């Protein structure tokens, strides 16, 4: 029971929540996102620099 | 008439004839002190099963004394005395008798009868209230209360 | 007030017919040491079947002493003492009377009454929640979580 | 406060009052080693019916000593001592009292409760997983896998 | 994210809110109005009494 919506920005979805504090009479919002990472094979990447 | 702590142990000793008023032999004060301590401990332990019955516990670091009042009414003296007497027979290497056991059981039943309370079952809270009660959509009287809902807020993942 | 170790041992000894003012006998230090060690072992095993009663153990290898503080509430004294007496009685080749057994059982039941659990099991997790509470807006779950 | 193998034997003797600190008559040292051997063999057989409880065995060609660390927690002391006492009373031509039997039974039941394990039955492996589980995303989703290994 | 309504009285609108901060069968209500006052010229008003 909290008002919410979903936004999109370059194929990334971000959930926005809107709620308020009663006694203090203050409104606030928040944006969240939850990522996850993998590394399949370390032998397929690295760093390259100009050789002498 | 106030019921002193020290009167209970004297009542028990008189009842089982260990030491009485008209006795050519009497027990030392150390046994009386131990009996008062045992009474205090048993009254502390009675807070759970028999429930509170108005006993006056010693306040602070002060030790119990036989001359201090206990706050117990007169109607509980027999029950408390029988319970204490049964709890402090093995101190003097003795054994109870069937008549004393029956008297103790009867006194305990009398004590438990007075403090008996029978709770009642309240309605669930999702129980409809009939149209005969003339409820209103204005209020939440359409159902019985007692649900405690809507504790939402911060601290997410709920 | 404050309940210390050893005083339970003295209570058990006095309650049975050993080392009491009524019998005019005197307490012997070997009995005190044996009672303290038996109390330590008994509480260590009591950590299992009864939940806990807030006993305090020795920290490190320091031996227990009769002047130490057990930390138990005074409403467990009779139960602990009666159990400890029942465990000591075999040392002096003595048998208990039925009244002592009844007192110990009553004290143990009183102790057990104050340590109930009643887990109150919850729903499964695939159990549907009704449509009457409007699981689209008022709540987020469409099925019960079932665990924490 | 480590628990030694010799302390359990002393506890077993004191409990039935065969010998104690104030006994005025103590047992010969051979009885102590006999009790240690009896305890070791009792644990060897306890490896079968009850679960292992962390006992330390004299691995190698040596033999146990009364000053060797047992490795048991303090919570098992009464249980082990009572069981050993019941095992070795007949050595001295005696007979246990009902209270000792009840105490030993209570301690043994406490140990059993502490070491209890309850298996959970898995499905056979020919059980069809429901269509509502999206069973074409991983393997062992068209049917349950069953017990592993 | 708080249930509310508007009540009118002699052309004055009052905002009411209901929330349930606390977990002891404790509910809360509040009614509010914010007033604005201006004085144009003090020389066109005041107090008057009787005279002997």
């Amino acid at each position: 029971s909290i008002d919410s919506a979903v936004a999109t920005y370059e194929g990334f979805s971000i959930r926005v929540h809107k709620y308020a504090d009663g006694d203090a009479n203050v409104q606030k919002m928040r944006f969240d996102l939850l990522p996850a990472y993998v590394c399949f094979n370390p032998h397929m990447g690295g760093q390259f620099f100009g050789n002498p | 008439t106030v019921l002193t702590k020290g009167e209970i142990v004297l009542f028990a000793l008189r009842k089982f004839a260990i030491a009485s008023n008209a006795s050519l032999t009497d027990v030392e004060p150390q046994s009386i002190e131990d009996g008062v301590n045992d009474l205090e401990d048993m009254m502390s332990e009675w807070m759970i099963n028999p429930g509170d019955i108005g006993y006056a516990f010693a306040t602070g670091d002060e030790q119990p004394l036989p001359d201090d009042e206990s706050g117990l009414p007169r109607k509980y003296k027999h029950a408390v005395g029988y319970q204490l007497l049964l709890r402090m027979l093995s101190d003097y290497s003795l054994e109870p008798t069937p008549q004393v056991l029956s008297n103790a059981q009867r006194s305990y039943d009398a004590l438990m009868t007075d403090t008996l309370v029978v709770p009642s079952m309240r309605r669930r809270g999702d129980f409809p209230v009939g149209q005969g009660n003339k409820y209103d959509v204005f209020t939440s009287d359409r159902y019985y209360p007692g649900d405690l809902p809507l504790i939402d807020g911060d601290i997410p993942n709920a």
